Order: C-alpha cells, then structure tokens, then sequence
RNA sequence: UGGGAGAGGGUGGUGGAAUUCCCGGAGUAGCGGUGAAAUGCGCAGAUACCGGGAGGAACGCCGAUGGCGAAGGCAGCCACCUGGUCCACCCGUGACGCUGAGGCGCGAAAGCGUGGGGAGCAAACCGGAUUAGAUACCCGGGUAGUCCACGCCCUAAACGAUGCGCGCUAGGUCUCUGGGUCUCCUGGGGGCCGAAGCUAACGCGUUAAGCGCGCCGCCUGGGGAGUACGGCCGCAAGGC
C-alpha cells in the first residue's frame, strides 16, 4: 500500500511513499556491499552522454546473486528482505545452510523463514530457481537468463513478470514484460513468481526535489531552447514544432522505429510489443 | 476430517514404471496433505468421450479418503502439477441417492 | 419409452457409471427433458449434476454430431 | 462449522442445571459463539454481504435477551456478559 | 485425383456455400450461389443452392471424385435442397452429419439477434 | 436434538462449445449484407475446409406456470468459508413480544477515481442505404464501456405500481420441498379458479384488495416542479 500524507506543505498534498512492510532488515550486510561509483552521465571521456543526471543520495552497491545455478541443490533460508537503493525491487537475503550468503531479488510473497532452492529438481514455488525447460507452461516467472550461464537479464524491475507460453525444441516461449513474445533457450534458469514490490508504479514523487533525491536533474524542453541548440529552438513567442518532432539530435522521435534490422535475435523473437 | 473421493486422469501413453511412479507422486502427497485412504479402484485404460490432451484416451484412478478439510484444495492443486496428471476431481462423499 | 423404466435400480449420484447415463442423453449427447426420462423433479436435478461431473472426467460428451 | 462437539460444551459450561438447554445463559452464549465466527469470516470476506445481514440478525437477537436477563437478574446479567467479554 | 472425400455445406440465410475435400480434409474444389451465376438475395434460395451442390459436386468428378461424406452447417433455405443435389449428383453420400456450430451461450451476438 | 431442499453469499481452482486474431496446410472468384442494395472485405488469394496456437467473455442441453434471497438480484463443475429457511421430536427458557421517527448497512444499470484486462458487443463517432429530408430505424466500421480489484455514486416501471406482525372467514385444481398410519393425511412455499365479503369498476379473494388490533411510511386539484432558494451529501455527474 502506498503510503500518502495530509496536505501540510503543497507538496505533501500529492507525495506518496512506499509502506515498507516487506521490509525486515534496515541495515545491508556488510560483505555483500561496495562503492557504487556514481557517474553523473559521464563517459570516461569526461562528456555527458546521458543528460541530467547527477547530484541523487549516495548510495552502497549491494551485490546480487543472478546466476544461481551457481549452488543447485544447495538450500537456504531466506533471512531477511531489505531495502535496495539500486533497483525498484526489495532484495532478500538468503542463509544458504552452506553457510554463503547472498542476496536476490526478492519475489512477492517470498516469507523470512522459508527455504529456497535452485536447480533441475527444484520443487516449483516461489522463490525457486531452475532452468526453463523444467518449469511448467503456464507459470509466471522472474529473473530470467536471455542466454545459458550469462545472468539473470529479464523481469528484475519492481511488479514484473514473464510468463512461460509453450515450447518449442530447444526452446521455451516466454511472454515479456512488454508483452514481447520471445524464445529464451531451455537451459536458461528462471525463478518462479513474480518481482515483488509491485505498488512501486503508484508512487507519486510530489515536488521537484524529489526527482532531485533520485539523481535526475531538470530536463529541458527543445521548445525552450535556441536552434543552435534543438531542432525545436528559437521562433518568436511559443511555437508549434514546426516539423516532425526531433531528438536534439535531429532524428525523428513520434513512430520512428530504431531497433537494428538484420540483427541476429530477430530470428529468435516471435512477436514485437503491444499496445 | 471429512470423506473425500478424489478422481484422477493420468496420461494414456506412459509405460508401466512411469505409471508406477506417477502413482507414487499421488501417493506421497495423498499422504502429505494429512489424506488416510479407503478404498481404492485402477480402472486403468478407458476411452473417453472426447480428446483430453489431444487423445482419445485416459488412466483412471479413484480413492475414497478421510483428511482435513483445509487441505483438500491445497492437495488438488499439488496433485496437478505433474505434466502427466491431465484431472484432478475431488469430490465430497455422499450416500448413493437410488432409482427403481 | 421413458427411459427410468427401462433400467434396474441405479445410483443417481453416481458419475462413474457411464454405462447407466449415457442413455439420458440425446444422440445429439444432450441431457434430455423430464418428459423422456420420466425422472422426477428432485432425481433430474441430482441427474444433471451427475452427468455434468462426468462430463468434466471425459466419461460423457459435451456433444455429439447428429448423424442421419 | 461449529462441532457438534465445541456447541456442547458450550451447551455444557452454561447451563444453569444438568439438563439444561434454552436457558437465557445458553441462548447467549451460543449466539456469541456464532457471532464470533462470523465475525472472523467477514473480516476475510468483507464482500459477504448476505452473511453480513445474518450477523446483524443475530446480534440483534443477542440483544434482547440480554436485555431481558438484565431487567430480570443484574447479576446475571453482569456476570454473563463479563463470562463472554462482550460489552463495547 | 482421389475417389473418396468430404462435402461441407453452409447454408446461411443469404447463401450456399458447397467446398469438397479430401479425406483428409484439404479442399479439392468448392461452389456458391456467386460462382454458378447470381447476386443479391438470390444467392441465399433453394434454387441457388442447387446449381453450387450440383457445380461443385461435377468440377469434383473431373478429378476423380466419387463418394463423399455430407457435412451440414447452417440452417438456412437452401441447405436441406444443397443435400437433395449432391445426391442427384453422381456421387455416392455414405454419410450426412449436421455439424452446425453451435455456443453454450458465449460470445454476445449482434443486436439484430437479440 | 435429529434431519432437509435450494442459481442464497464470499474465496480459490477448473471444464467444454462458440466468436475473434495469429501460424501451417489445401483451394479460387467471389464473400458479406438487406425488403432490395450499397458501403465494406477479396487475385497483395478473401469466403467455405482441415491442423496448430493465443485471449477474453458467457455458461447450451438439464430449464420449468421450477428454486433461493429482505430487496437489488442469483445459473457450467469442484472444494473451503458462511447466511437465511423448512420439517420432525414436543426436551429446555418463561411474554424474553410487534412495529419502528432518527441512526447504520445493503442497494440493477449507467456513471466516476486508481490500476489491470479487452475476444464478442457497442453510446459517441465515420460511412452506406432508406427517405421529400433521415443528425434515426436497417447495413459496414468503431472508442468509452461492458470484464477483474479496490474506493465512490445511491437512482429506477428498485413493481405485486400492494409496509410489517398477529388473529379470524368455503372449497376445487396444478406444483416445489418436508414429515406421516405414505390410498390418503399433515406442514412450509409457488401458481390458477373460486365461498362469504370487498370494490367506482376492472378486479381481489387463507399468498385478501375480506373481517379486525398494533405500529410505521405516505396523499389532499392539474400545471409550474421534483424546478428555485437554503441546507446536507458527492471527485464529478448528480443525490436527498
Ligand atoms: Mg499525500
Ligand atoms: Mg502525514
Ligand atoms: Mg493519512
Ligand atoms: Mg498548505
Ligand atoms: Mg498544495
Ligand atoms: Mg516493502
Ligand atoms: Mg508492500
Ligand atoms: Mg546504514
Ligand atoms: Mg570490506
Ligand atoms: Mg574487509
Ligand atoms: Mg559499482
Ligand atoms: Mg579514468
Ligand atoms: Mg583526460
Ligand atoms: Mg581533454
Ligand atoms: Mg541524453
Ligand atoms: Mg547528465
Ligand atoms: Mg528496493
Ligand atoms: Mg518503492
Ligand atoms: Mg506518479
Ligand atoms: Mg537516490
Ligand atoms: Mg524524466
Ligand atoms: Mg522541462
Ligand atoms: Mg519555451
Ligand atoms: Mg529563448
Ligand atoms: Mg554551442
Ligand atoms: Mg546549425
Ligand atoms: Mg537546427
Ligand atoms: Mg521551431
Ligand atoms: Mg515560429
Ligand atoms: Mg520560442
Ligand atoms: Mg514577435
Ligand atoms: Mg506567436
Ligand atoms: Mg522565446
Ligand atoms: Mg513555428
Ligand atoms: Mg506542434
Ligand atoms: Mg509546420
Ligand atoms: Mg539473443
Ligand atoms: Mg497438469
Ligand atoms: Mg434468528
Ligand atoms: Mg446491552
Ligand atoms: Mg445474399
Ligand atoms: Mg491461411
Ligand atoms: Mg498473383
Ligand atoms: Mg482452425
Ligand atoms: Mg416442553
Ligand atoms: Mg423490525
Ligand atoms: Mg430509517
Ligand atoms: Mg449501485
Ligand atoms: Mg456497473
Ligand atoms: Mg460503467
Ligand atoms: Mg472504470
Ligand atoms: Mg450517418
Ligand atoms: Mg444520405
Ligand atoms: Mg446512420
Ligand atoms: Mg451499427
Ligand atoms: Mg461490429
Ligand atoms: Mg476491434
Ligand atoms: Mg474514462
Ligand atoms: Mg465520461
Ligand atoms: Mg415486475
Ligand atoms: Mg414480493
Ligand atoms: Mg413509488
Ligand atoms: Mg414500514
Ligand atoms: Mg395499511
Ligand atoms: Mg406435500
Ligand atoms: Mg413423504
Ligand atoms: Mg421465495
Ligand atoms: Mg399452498
Ligand atoms: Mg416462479
Ligand atoms: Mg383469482
Ligand atoms: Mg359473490
Ligand atoms: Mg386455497
Ligand atoms: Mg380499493
Ligand atoms: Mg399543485
Ligand atoms: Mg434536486
Ligand atoms: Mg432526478
Ligand atoms: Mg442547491
Ligand atoms: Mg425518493
């Protein structure tokens, strides 16, 4: 649930924050966290080459674990669940009886004091990792490897999913977030459930300072500027657009399509994005 | 504790081990989920009205039980995670209500 | 030719029986009327339920095609 | 449900004698105990209207003969209530 | 060229629609009110469904066709004269099952059906 | 204390039919649609046919002059949680009762907020017809919405246009559901037809609109008007 505030400012009368009731951990564990070198949108060129950003709340690296076919069989309790800074889902923190520890991210309804496992035999239930092919068509998933031993890299965000659809030789087809349809290969691990964390869409940030506390500094309209600086620069007054709309950078921003043409995974996605 | 039937639908075209085992997946959890069986009937092949699975035909188990009442549903749903149980149907007893 | 004459003593509550309910169906493989199963009102409630769970087992068909 | 078993032993603690059903005591208490249940199921399925209604039907009923034992005997009245911690 | 197949007709209330098949299914030829000669509302008549089961039925035996299975759908006027035709056809009709589809009350039908 | 019937309510699962779209196959000159047409779709391969898949929504037969609920309403199937109600036993309490200004809750659809979801249908809207004209009816399209969660709205031909409870005043017949000494009788419910009686008539008639008591709500010529003003509620629409 989100949380809201009487409108005591002009800003608290918007503001909502997160309830924070998954969370039962408010310290990381130490070895587990490291510098985030926070960059401002500076390449190594000393250039921005992402705008506006800089100037957000420091912030500790906490290391997450998105292999996990690194310890199959290996079970482990589930800690405690924690605040990330780093992502829009909570981590949770795992006791492998091993005795490493490690953190992921944190599936909804994954209880502190349950046991999870990974691997071919995993019993599926949430917080389980295992490969695709063994995972049954139908079941919501998260955190999935794109290919084989290369990391979990789809559905980490806050309330995300994919969706096991069918298979298909080597292959599983799976149901992005996005609602993309895409064969992933079987030997890529998934967990089962979905991201927890999923009221995340419904907060409001409220004022300008907040978007400040996140790191994103001011973005300023094409429309404001000159035309040495954007195609939607100068004209006396305000303007219309006065062409098709264009990145700072001239290209076109309303419809046209960016996704490299011959580019070899095309042969692997079955069906582009809706809506 | 309540009297329970459950009905089971395995598929057709598995060997005599895997059918074995099958069985005692279902067994297993019969007894997990806290179920004392009764009796107990296999008719086994059997060909059904209409194709399940894209075939014609179904293994048929049935066992009358005695377990929580909680932990019925719970069991249904366990009992159809295998990719080889095609049905679950559990049923309350009843008496049998007679024509003629 | 009603249909409840034309059988012993049976259970109505019993779906196994594919035997005992397949006649209670159209050839089309509908449940038929009172009129031709000369069931009562309380026996051809516990019918239908009957037939439908046996419907779901794959015992009985949810419809046939009407052959001339 | 209720169990046979947990409504006699209700039945049982309240009675005012041996063979006693129906008292005022034992009416009380086996509607609290229903009340209760209710309760509990309503602040699960809050969108149970219906039941909602039988609940309200019922503690109306718990109600009156409250309020009979208490015209009829303070004490009784006093003690049963206190026995089931029910005022609010 | 195969000597046994299927016949399917729909018969709606504007037309006749007759495609002949093979065992296994895959068309061989098909006819309607359209193909043997007429528009508009005459199409959906007795008389229109006559030549499309007889039209169909003929291009069929050029290919060798000689029994078929009749397939019903439809209930419409010139359905039960679609069936008198491929009879008087040349061809043999073991069979003629009426496979009209029918819900189990779903989708929400057009107004004009309510 | 034993039993009973039921689409009563809530949650979670779950089955097949159909429609739509996509994929594969096979096939070709039209399909669709009306009173008749046209728009539309179709050789860039549609319709009709076979196989695969996706997704939402509604549950055919059973089905009824049926059933359940205080009403609004409620229908595939399964389990759990849960309300009402009827019967039999005549065991317990000892008038503990009826109604109920306020208050509180529930309240079809449309509508509204936040988030989902979106197959079919379809306000608005485009277009084709019809027609003197046709901001319609009919045809081809089509967005909200219709669906889910949560919070609002609080209306209605929300109707039996019939407030609730009790007692009393012929019967005939059909029916649902109990319990019997199971021909038949006795309860509780749903229809019809009628004794007395009512009633302006129409009609009502043990399910009273009959004969009576209790309590509540409401009316006092049509319009203006369910409008104005005020107040209270509502995000708004708007409600009282
Ligand atoms: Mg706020
Ligand atoms: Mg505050
Ligand atoms: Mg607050
Ligand atoms: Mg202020
Ligand atoms: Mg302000
Ligand atoms: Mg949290
Ligand atoms: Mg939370
Ligand atoms: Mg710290
Ligand atoms: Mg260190
Ligand atoms: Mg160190
Ligand atoms: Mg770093
Ligand atoms: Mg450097
Ligand atoms: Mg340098
Ligand atoms: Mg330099
Ligand atoms: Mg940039
Ligand atoms: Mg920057
Ligand atoms: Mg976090
Ligand atoms: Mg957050
Ligand atoms: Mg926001
Ligand atoms: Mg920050
Ligand atoms: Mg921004
Ligand atoms: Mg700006
Ligand atoms: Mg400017
Ligand atoms: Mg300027
Ligand atoms: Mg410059
Ligand atoms: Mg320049
Ligand atoms: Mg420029
Ligand atoms: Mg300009
Ligand atoms: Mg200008
Ligand atoms: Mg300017
Ligand atoms: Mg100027
Ligand atoms: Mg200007
Ligand atoms: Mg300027
Ligand atoms: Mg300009
Ligand atoms: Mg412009
Ligand atoms: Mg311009
Ligand atoms: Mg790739
Ligand atoms: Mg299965
Ligand atoms: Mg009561
Ligand atoms: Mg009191
Ligand atoms: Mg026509
Ligand atoms: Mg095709
Ligand atoms: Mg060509
Ligand atoms: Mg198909
Ligand atoms: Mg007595
Ligand atoms: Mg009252
Ligand atoms: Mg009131
Ligand atoms: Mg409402
Ligand atoms: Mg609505
Ligand atoms: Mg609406
Ligand atoms: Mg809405
Ligand atoms: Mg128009
Ligand atoms: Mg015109
Ligand atoms: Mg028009
Ligand atoms: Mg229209
Ligand atoms: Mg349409
Ligand atoms: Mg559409
Ligand atoms: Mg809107
Ligand atoms: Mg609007
Ligand atoms: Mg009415
Ligand atoms: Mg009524
Ligand atoms: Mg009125
Ligand atoms: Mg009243
Ligand atoms: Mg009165
Ligand atoms: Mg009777
Ligand atoms: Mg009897
Ligand atoms: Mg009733
Ligand atoms: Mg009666
Ligand atoms: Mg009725
Ligand atoms: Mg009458
Ligand atoms: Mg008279
Ligand atoms: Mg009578
Ligand atoms: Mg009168
Ligand atoms: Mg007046
Ligand atoms: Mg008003
Ligand atoms: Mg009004
Ligand atoms: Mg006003
Ligand atoms: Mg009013």
């Amino acid at each position: 649930a989100v949380k809201k505030f009487k409108p005591y400012t002009p800003s608290r009368r918007f503001m909502t924050v997160a309830d924070f009731s998954e969370i039962t951990k408010t310290e990381p564990e130490k070895s587990l966290v490291k510098p985030l070198k926070k960059t401002g949108g500076r390449n190594n060129q000393g250039r921005i080459t992402v705008r506006f950003r800089g100037g957000g709340h420091k912030r500790l690296y906490r290391i997450i674990d998105f292999k996990r076919w690194d310890k199959v069989g290996i079970p482990a309790k589930v800690a405690a669940i924690e605040y990330d800074p780093n992502r829009s889902a909570r981590i949770a923190l795992l006791h492998y009886v091993d005795g490493e520890k490690r953190y992921i991210i944190a599936p909804d309804g994954l209880q502190v004091g349950q046991q999870v496992v990974a691997g071919p035999d995993a019993p599926i239930q949430v917080g389980n990792a295992l490969p695709l092919r063994f995972i049954p068509v139908g079941t919501v998933v998260h955190a999935v490897e794109l290919e084989p031993k290369k990391g979990a890299k789809l559905a980490r965000a806050a309330g995300t999913s994919a969706q096991i659809q069918g298979r298909e030789g080597d292959y599983v087809i799976l149901r992005l977030p996005s609602g993309e349809l895409r064969k992933v290969h079987g030997e890529c691990y998934a967990t089962v459930g979905a991201v927890g964390n999923a009221d995340h869409k419904n907060i409001v940030l409220g004022k300008a300072g907040r978007s400040r506390w996140l790191g994103r500094r001011p973005h300023v309209r094409g429309a404001a500027m000159n035309p040495v600086d954007h195609p939607h620069g100068g004209g006396e007054g305000r303007a219309p657009r006065g062409r098709p709309p264009a990145s700072p950078w001239g290209w076109q921003t309303k419809g046209l399509k960016t996704r490299k043409r011959r580019k070899p995974s095309s042969r692997f996605i079955i069906a582009r994005r809706k809506k | 504790m309540r009297r329970y039937e459950v009905n089971i639908v395995l598929n057709p075209n598995l060997d005599q081990s895997q059918l074995a085992l099958e069985k005692e997946i279902i067994q297993r959890a019969l007894e997990n989920y806290g179920a004392r069986v009764e009796k107990v009937e296999e008719l086994g092949l059997r060909r059904l009205a209409y194709p399940i699975a894209k075939d014609p035909q179904g293994y048929f188990l049935w066992y009358q039980v005695e377990m929580p009442e909680d932990r019925v549903n719970d069991l249904a749903r366990e009992l159809r995670i295998r990719d080889n149980v095609r049905r679950v149907m559990v049923v309350k007893s009843q008496e049998p209500f007679l024509a003629n | 030719a009603k249909v409840k004459a034309t059988l012993g003593e049976f259970d109505l509550r019993d779906y196994r029986n594919v035997e005992v309910l397949k006649r209670f169906l159209s050839e089309t493989g509908k449940i038929l009327p009172r009129r031709r199963t000369g069931l009562s009102a309380k026996e051809q409630r516990i019918l239908a339920k009957t037939i439908k769970r046996a419907r779901i087992l794959g015992l009985l068909p949810f419809t046939e095609k009407l052959v001339r | 449900p209720i169990t046979k078993e947990e409504k006699q032993k209700v039945i049982q603690e309240f009675a005012r004698f041996p063979g006693d059903t129906g008292s005022t005591e034992v009416q009380v208490a086996l509607l609290t105990l229903r009340i209760n249940r209710l309760s509990e199921h309503l602040k699960v399925h809050k969108k149970d209207h219906h039941s909602h209604r039988g609940l309200l039907m019922m503690v109306g009923q718990r109600r009156r003969l409250l309020r009979y034992l208490q015209r009829e005997d303070p004490e009784r009245y006093r003690a049963l209530i206190e026995k089931l911690g029910i005022r609010g | 060229q195969v000597a046994s197949g299927r016949a399917y007709i729909h018969a709606s209330y504007n037309n006749t629609i007759v495609t002949i098949t093979d065992p296994d299914g895959n068309p061989i030829t098909w006819s309607s009110g359209g193909v043997i000669g007429y528009k508009g509302s005459r199409k959906g008549t007795p008389y229109a469904a006559q030549l499309a089961a007889l039209d169909a039925a003929k291009k069929a035996m050029a290919y060798g066709m000689q029994s078929v299975d009749v397939i019903v759908r439809g209930t419409g006027a010139g359905r039960e004269q679609a069936i008198r035709a491929l009879q008087a056809s040349g061809l043999q009709v073991k069979s003629i099952v009426d496979d009209t589809p029918v819900p189990h009350n779903g989708c929400r039908p057009k107004k004009k059906f309510r």
